[PDB]
């Protein structure tokens, strides 16, 4: 049993994507107590 | 401190800032700016029971909240600050009021069976048929009124010989404990 | 989480509190704004003898 | 005690010529209250630092809370194995022609909205108990004893059997033992008139049953007023509670 | 299960006793080697004392729980010895002590950390209604049965054993006389037989 | 603070376990009383009431049970002159049930717990040997039908 800053299960992830429409997503976001960043792609 | 704050009136003395209780916890505090007597209630609600079948039967549970009245459940659980998977278990159409608080997540039937999961105050719960948790008044047994008259008797004409099995524990395991090896094995200091 | 196992069995279990956690922090001090005279308690011409 | 030297001789015996039928009250505890303890609330409720420090003490609360639930299940088992001897609830007979015996104070009455007997009502009134969540939340200006132990994780659990179900069980047992003798405790219930059951029991204690019928009405009086003495043993400032 | 949980109550206490060794008890670590390798003699004593106090309290808790369980097991063993003495070695008239019904015999068998009894008992099966009377007024004197009761199938009266239907004719060796036949409530009129 | 409160909780749980063991012993006794006295008739002395136990009536109570044990006690004893046996005509006569008593002139057979004097008849007695080995045997006549 460990207390810590964890990502809660089924938490509200905000999602951004790069699709050319013709939009890139490089906004500025709050870094509160650490973040979880998951990226899916094809060509890095 | 940590808790929830409610407006109340405990009538503090003029030269007073906080009021204790019999457990030496801050029962109430005075607002230093508005001069208002606040009231501190603990955030936790120990007194919640989870009624479940086996883990390899269903991921479905019922929640029993003890000695509460079901309209003030969301202000006793503070359901606004919970995840929505909790907030579905605070209100709903499956609320059943018992004498042991009330139960959310199990439908109440008017039938009576022998019960598997005892809940309390005569209410039991089971996992029946799709599949859902049901709650019901426990059945004491089969109703059977015996005939009686001042000149009538009942005498057996045939008998049965039965064998009943009774299991009694006699002994348990015998253990011995080495203090030195348990507390600190191989240490002269 | 309170029974310390991943598989709970059939029954009713009492439960320790884990659901609700505080988010905000409230600080409330008396409305006094006078800076304290540390320029006279400290940095005086003469102190008293011990 | 009282000094009393009994006479004795090698050719003298003492034989009773009259008898008395007595009713003796015996009170036995069956169960105790079921309590549950939340360690976080008791040790440090709503404090993440002390909770983190309490995590470094191990299984001293899983072991602590396992014993109390075993006690609670044991109390439910105690009540079940005392009262639920027979699973066939026998209804109270509608006519009380029990040879002159008057089972009014011990049989239930439907008029009083508790479904308990007279003596059970006296016993419930004599025992003085020593709450709802929401009464503690309100402004009461002085924290209750129960509300202080409810905010610290020391909750008390209700029994599995209510007083109505236990009264139903005792009513079924009493109806079976006044309408069937001892036969309902061994197999199916076998009807028998109450005078014949008393003849059976006098044969059990060692006297012939002919002394029953010839004194039967008298015996009924020696039963009935005895039940009245129980009232004098319970309503007039009893200490047997 | 009534035996099995007993084993599950003794294999679990030892496992918790082992798992309580991985507890800080307020010390910097739960390992004696880390404290004795990181701190000198004066500074590690206050940590080893915390570990010693915690482990001693854990051992005392285990011993107290084992004493409670030993008292309960000894009560059950006393009950089992009483049941062996009073039902296997004889026959008990105590109701519901050995089986449901009138106890006939019992056979003991062993089990892992326990005993099991096969109580073989007698129960009535097929009851029948009958019309009964407490006594018979033959010629002014009441007749009471020695063993059994008077029953009637509608026309004739018979003596019967109270636990099995064995109808026998009314004969003066089955009954004894006591006084006049007017003081008994519910006495019926019939004739007895004298050989 | 944690150590003190944990020790306090452990003390409370230990006392509760002790009291639960005592209450379980009392509940086992109450179940035995219910089985052996309400559901039947017990010949054990002073198990259910003071005297010869006739019936028991159970009633409920807050966290407990109460038994009304209705029992039989003798009321008015009387003195009598007794003998172990009767020599009728050279052979002893022992009673089947009851004892031989006398009010001064005649001898009667009586039930052991109630005064029901009956005339000496050969169906109340059985013969065994001759009347020279029994100590205290008296002389009388045994009537026969
Ligand atoms: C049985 O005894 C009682 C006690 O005297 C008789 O009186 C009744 O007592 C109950 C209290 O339990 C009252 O509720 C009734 O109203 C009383 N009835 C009367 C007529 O006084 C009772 O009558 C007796 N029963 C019988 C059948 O004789
Ligand atoms: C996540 O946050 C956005 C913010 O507006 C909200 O619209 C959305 O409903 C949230 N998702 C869930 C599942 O609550
Ligand atoms: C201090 O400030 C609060 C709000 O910031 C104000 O309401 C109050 O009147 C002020 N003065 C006091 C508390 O003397
Ligand atoms: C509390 O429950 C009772 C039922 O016993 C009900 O009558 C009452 O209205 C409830 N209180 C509320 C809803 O505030
Ligand atoms: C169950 O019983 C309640 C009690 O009044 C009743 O209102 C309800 O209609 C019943 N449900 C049925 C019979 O399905
Ligand atoms: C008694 O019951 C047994 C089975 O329980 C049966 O085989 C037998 O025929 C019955 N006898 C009578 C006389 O009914
Ligand atoms: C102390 O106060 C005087 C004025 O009273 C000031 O000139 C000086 O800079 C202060 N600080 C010192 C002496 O370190
Ligand atoms: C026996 O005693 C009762 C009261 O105890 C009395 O009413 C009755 O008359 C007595 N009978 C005899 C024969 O002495
Ligand atoms: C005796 O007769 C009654 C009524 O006719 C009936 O209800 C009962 O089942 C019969 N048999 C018994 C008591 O064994
Ligand atoms: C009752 O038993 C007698 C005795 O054998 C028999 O003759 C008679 O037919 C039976 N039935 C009735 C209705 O009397
Ligand atoms: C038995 O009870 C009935 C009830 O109707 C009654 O008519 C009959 O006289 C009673 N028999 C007696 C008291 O011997
Ligand atoms: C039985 O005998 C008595 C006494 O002679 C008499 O009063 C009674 O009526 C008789 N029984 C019947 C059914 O005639
Ligand atoms: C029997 O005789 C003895 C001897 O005098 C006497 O004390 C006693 O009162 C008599 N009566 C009894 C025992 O009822
Ligand atoms: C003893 O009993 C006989 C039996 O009838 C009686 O005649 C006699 O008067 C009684 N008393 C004495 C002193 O014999
Ligand atoms: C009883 O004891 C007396 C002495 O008190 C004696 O005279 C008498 O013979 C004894 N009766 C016997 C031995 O039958
Ligand atoms: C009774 O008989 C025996 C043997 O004949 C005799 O010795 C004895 O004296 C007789 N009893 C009396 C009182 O005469």
């Amino acid at each position: 049993l460990s207390q810590g800053y964890f990502l809660p299960f089924y938490s509200n992830i905000s999602w951004y994507y790069a699709l050319t429409e013709k939009r890139v997503d490089n906004p500025i976001l709050d870094f509160k107590d650490g973040i979880y960043f998951a990226a899916t792609e094809k060509s890095n | 401190g940590t808790g929830v704050l409610t407006e109340s009136n405990k009538k503090f003395l003029p030269f007073q800032q906080f009021g204790r209780d019999i457990a030496d916890t801050t029962d109430a505090v005075r607002d230093p700016q508005t001069l208002e007597i606040l009231d501190i209630t603990p955030c936790s609600f120990g007194g919640v029971s989870v009624i479940t079948p086996g883990t390899n039967a269903s991921n479905q549970v019922a929640v029993l909240y003890q000695d509460v009245n079901c309209t003030e459940v969301p202000v006793a659980i503070h359901a606004d600050q919970l995840t929505p998977t909790w907030r579905v278990y605070s209100t709903g159409s499956n609320v059943f009021q018992t004498r042991a608080g009330c139960l959310i997540g199990a439908e109440h039937v008017n039938n009576s069976y022998e019960c598997d999961i005892p809940i309390g105050a005569g209410i039991c719960a089971s996992y029946q048929t799709s599949q859902s948790i049901i709650a019901y008044t426990m059945s004491l047994g089969a109703e059977n009124s015996v005939a009686y008259s001042n000149n009538s008797i009942a005498i057996p004409t045939n008998f049965t010989i039965s064998v009943t099995t009774e299991i009694l524990p006699v002994s348990m395991t015998k253990t011995s404990v080495d203090c030195t090896m348990y507390i600190c094995g191989d240490s002269t200091e | 989480c309170t029974l310390k196992s991943f598989t709970v069995e059939k029954g009713i279990y009492q439960t320790s509190n884990f659901r609700v956690q505080p988010t905000d922090s409230i600080v409330r001090f008396p409305n006094i704004t006078n800076l304290c005279p540390f320029g006279e308690v400290f940095n005086a011409t003469t102190f008293a003898s011990v | 005690g009282a000094e009393n030297s009994v006479a004795y001789s090698n050719n003298s015996i003492a034989i009773p010529t009259n008898f008395t039928i007595s009713v003796t009250t015996e009170i036995l505890p069956v169960s105790m209250t079921k309590t549950s303890v939340d360690c976080t609330m008791y040790i440090c409720g709503d404090s993440t630092e002390c909770s983190n420090l309490l995590l470094q003490y191990g299984s001293f609360c899983t072991q602590l809370n396992r014993a109390l639930t075993g006690i609670a299940v044991e109390q439910d088992k105690n009540t079940q194995e005392v009262f639920a001897q027979v699973k066939q609830i026998y209804k109270t007979p509608q006519i009380k022609d029990f040879g002159g015996f008057n089972f009014s104070q011990i049989l239930p009455d439907p008029s009083k909205p508790s479904k308990r007997s007279f003596i059970e009502d006296l016993l419930f009134n004599k025992v003085t108990l020593a709450k709802q969540y929401g009464d503690c939340l309100g402004d009461i200006a002085a924290r209750d004893l129960i509300c202080a132990q409810k905010f610290n994780g020391l909750t008390v659990l209700p029994p599995l059997l209510t007083d109505e179900m236990i009264a139903q069980y005792t009513s079924a047992l009493l109806a079976g033992t006044i309408t069937s003798g001892w036969t309902f405790g061994a197999g199916a219930a076998l009807q028998i008139p109450f005078a014949m059951q008393m003849a059976y029991r006098f044969n059990g204690i060692g006297v012939t049953q002919n002394v029953l019928y010839e004194n039967q009405k008298l015996i009924a009086n020696q039963f009935n007023s005895a039940i009245g003495k129980i009232q004098d043993s319970l309503s007039s400032t009893a200490s047997a509670l | 299960g009534k035996l099995q949980d007993v084993v599950n109550q003794n294999a679990q206490a030892l496992n918790t006793l082992v798992k309580q060794l991985s507890s800080n008890f307020g010390a910097i670590s739960s390992v004696l080697n880390d404290i004795l390798s990181r701190l000198d003699k004066v500074e590690a004593e206050v940590q080893i004392d915390r570990l010693i106090t915690g482990r001693l309290q854990s051992l005392q808790t285990y011993v107290t729980q084992q004493l409670i369980r030993a008292a309960e097991i000894r009560a059950s063993a006393n009950l089992a010895a009483t049941k062996m003495s009073e039902c296997v070695l004889g026959q008990s008239k105590r109701v519901d002590f050995c089986g449901k019904g009138y106890h006939l015999m019992s056979f003991p068998q062993s089990a892992p950390h326990g005993v099991v009894f096969l109580h073989v008992t007698y129960v009535p099966a097929q009851e029948k209604n009958f019309t009964t009377a407490p006594a018979i007024c033959h010629d002014g004197k009441a007749h009471f049965p020695r063993e059994g009761v008077f029953v009637s199938n509608g026309t004739h009266w018979f003596v019967t054993q109270r636990n099995f239907y064995e109808p026998q004719i009314i004969t003066t060796d089955n009954t004894f006389v006591s006084g006049n036949c007017d003081v008994v409530i519910g006495i019926v009129n019939n004739t007895v037989y004298d050989p």
